[PDB]
């Protein structure tokens, strides 16, 4: 049984750790594709407002 | 500036442990970030006696053998706390700096965190559950979680999802947007070059001196102000 | 083809499709999601440039 | 159709499982030494290939059992004559915990590396085996939901700004209309400051 539970531990540990590894990664690019969105926000609200 | 995330996250820490019911609060009765930060972030007995009783409400077969090491065998308990943390998955055996407090803060306020989490709320207070026979309790206890992982293991890889949680990606991006997010070796430079902490500031600053100058303008210009609809 | 809707609403996640799946089996409670919550706010500084804009 | 798989594949003599599960098992620990080894017996449809896949399989199986030495099923090379059995089920557990170790010794940050040390101590307490392994299940539901967070956020995060730069893209257009009117009108500019 207590080579069971720390192998229920394994398999826990081993998916967090693939899960962060993966997610992070979605996160980092999920970031720079809001600001290279955002850069195209700044520019035409400001044309927006000299045309204003 | 920084700090302020790691100020923050100490009130956070010290308010789950008054709702955790911490003794080694009893009185303790702090209002300031900075002496919160300091309780959980300086090199103090306090702070290790706290860890000691996190290490406890996790393990409690180590409050046994931290009560019998004295005062003048602290760094004896440091090294025991350590390896429980390292046997934990929370730190290094060696870690020992991390549990007498010379690490950086957030580094500290991660691993209390880490601590806190795993000591589940007390929410259906089971009166009389508190100290019956542990030895006739923890093999029924880990039996009872072994089955919980046993189910829960066999009915999340039952799931059709169970690869895409372990290699996640996303694209709410449509058509007329991939020409800006194909654009990453030009646009990407302004996104580093901006100075961030400087420009939020700056921001804020010509925004006080132009609403000042406006204001100013507005109260020279108050007969210009009146409401004299019928120019025409 | 079929085409995907731009108004389409937000789509669940590979966890929800988990999270709601492992509730409804009872393998999960939600006190035991809640005893788990983790209140990071995500990408901040696309919102640090979205003030400043 | 021909090559069962699921829990109970081993408790019978299989040897596609066998050469599938292994050529697997040794590609997702190192991807270049699998496609190497294995490079001249790959698929093992015949009967020297079969004897060359498992020598192979045995060799590199004997030097993780030297390699993880008292932490492994020790390596013989008849187990793979007729894999089966819980002594081949035992043989590919340890293995597959090896590789899982071999991912966390490669998947985890450079601070958090000690975890692979930790999952290597065999705890004999099963008090602080079940410490560690709550704490184990938690840290998992915390980063599962998390993902949907990111997930989510980023979606919410975008339709907002796919939403807010078509209503401007279509702003900007009727305001370049408008100025195509007084650009008509206004050539006497030079006048007003004197005529004021």
């Amino acid at each position: 049984m207590v080579e069971m539970i720390e192998s229920q531990t394994l398999l826990l540990t081993y998916l967090t750790i693939k899960m962060q590894k993966n997610l992070f990664r979605l996160e980092e690019k999920a970031e720079r594709n809001l600001l290279l969105v955002n850069d195209q926000k700044d520019q035409l609200q400001e044309t927006i407002h000299m045309m204003k | 500036m920084t700090g302020g995330k790691e100020l923050g996250a100490a009130v956070e820490l010290y308010e789950r442990l008054q709702m955790l019911s911490c003794p080694c609060l009893e009185g303790v009765y702090l209002t300031d970030p900075q002496s919160i930060y300091e309780l959980l972030c300086t090199p103090s007995s306090h702070r290790l006696d706290i860890l000691q009783w996190l290490c406890s409400r996790i393990y409690p077969p180590v409050q046994e053998q931290l009560s019998s090491l004295k005062e003048s065998q602290t760094d004896t308990k440091v090294k025991e706390i350590a390896k429980l943390c390292f046997d934990l998955m929370l730190c290094h055996f060696d870690d020992l700096d991390l549990i007498r407090g010379h690490a950086s803060p957030f580094k500290q306020i991660s691993f209390i965190g880490q601590l806190l989490d795993v000591i589940q709320y007390p929410d259906t207070i089971s009166s009389n559950v508190i100290l019956e026979s542990l030895s006739h309790s923890t093999e029924k206890n880990v039996v009872t979680c072994i089955r919980e992982n046993e189910e829960l293991l066999k009915e999340l890889f039952s799931s059709p999802h169970f690869q895409a949680t372990l290699s996640p990606e996303c694209n709410p991006w449509p058509a007329d947007f991939k020409p800006l997010l194909n654009a990453e070796e030009s646009l990407q430079k302004r996104a580093t070059q901006s100075s961030k902490g400087k420009d939020m500031s700056n921001s804020v600053e010509a925004l006080l001196e132009i609403s000042s100058s406006l204001k100013a303008l507005k109260e020279e210009c108050v007969d210009l102000c009146s409401s004299v609809t019928d120019g025409d | 083809m079929m085409a995907a809707n731009p108004w389409s609403p937000v789509q669940p996640s590979a966890a929800s499709l988990l999270l709601e799946k492992c509730l409804a089996a009872g393998v999960l409670s939600q006190n035991a999601l809640d005893q788990a919550q983790l209140e990071a706010p995500c990408f901040s500084h696309a919102e640090e440039l979205q003030r400043i804009t | 159709v021909h090559v069962t798989f699921g829990v109970n594949m081993f408790d019978k003599p299989n040897k596609d499982a066998f050469y599938v599960v292994f050529h697997f098992l040794f590609g997702k620990l190192d991807n270049v030494r699998c496609k190497e080894v294995f490079r001249y017996c790959w698929p093992p449809l015949d009967k020297k290939r079969d004897a060359e896949f498992r020598k192979a399989c045995c060799e590199w199986l004997k030097k993780i059992s030297d390699e993880v030495g008292a932490g492994f099923p020790q390596v013989v090379a008849s187990i793979f004559l007729s894999p089966g059995g819980p002594k081949f089920v035992h043989l590919l557990y340890h293995f597959a915990r090896y590789v899982m170790l071999q991912h966390i010794k490669r998947d985890a940050d450079a601070g958090n590396v000690f975890i692979s040390e930790a999952l290597q101590s065999k705890i004999q307490d099963p008090q602080k085996a079940l410490a560690r392994n709550k704490l184990a299940r938690q840290k998992y539901l915390k980063v599962l939901q998390k993902e949907n967070l990111v997930i989510e956020e980023y979606q919410r995060k975008a339709q907002l700004l796919i939403k807010q730069i078509r209503d401007m893209r279509s702003e900007h257009v009727a305001l370049q209309n408008q100025q195509k009117l007084a650009e008509k009108v206004d050539r006497k500019i030079s006048d007003k400051d004197e005529n004021i």
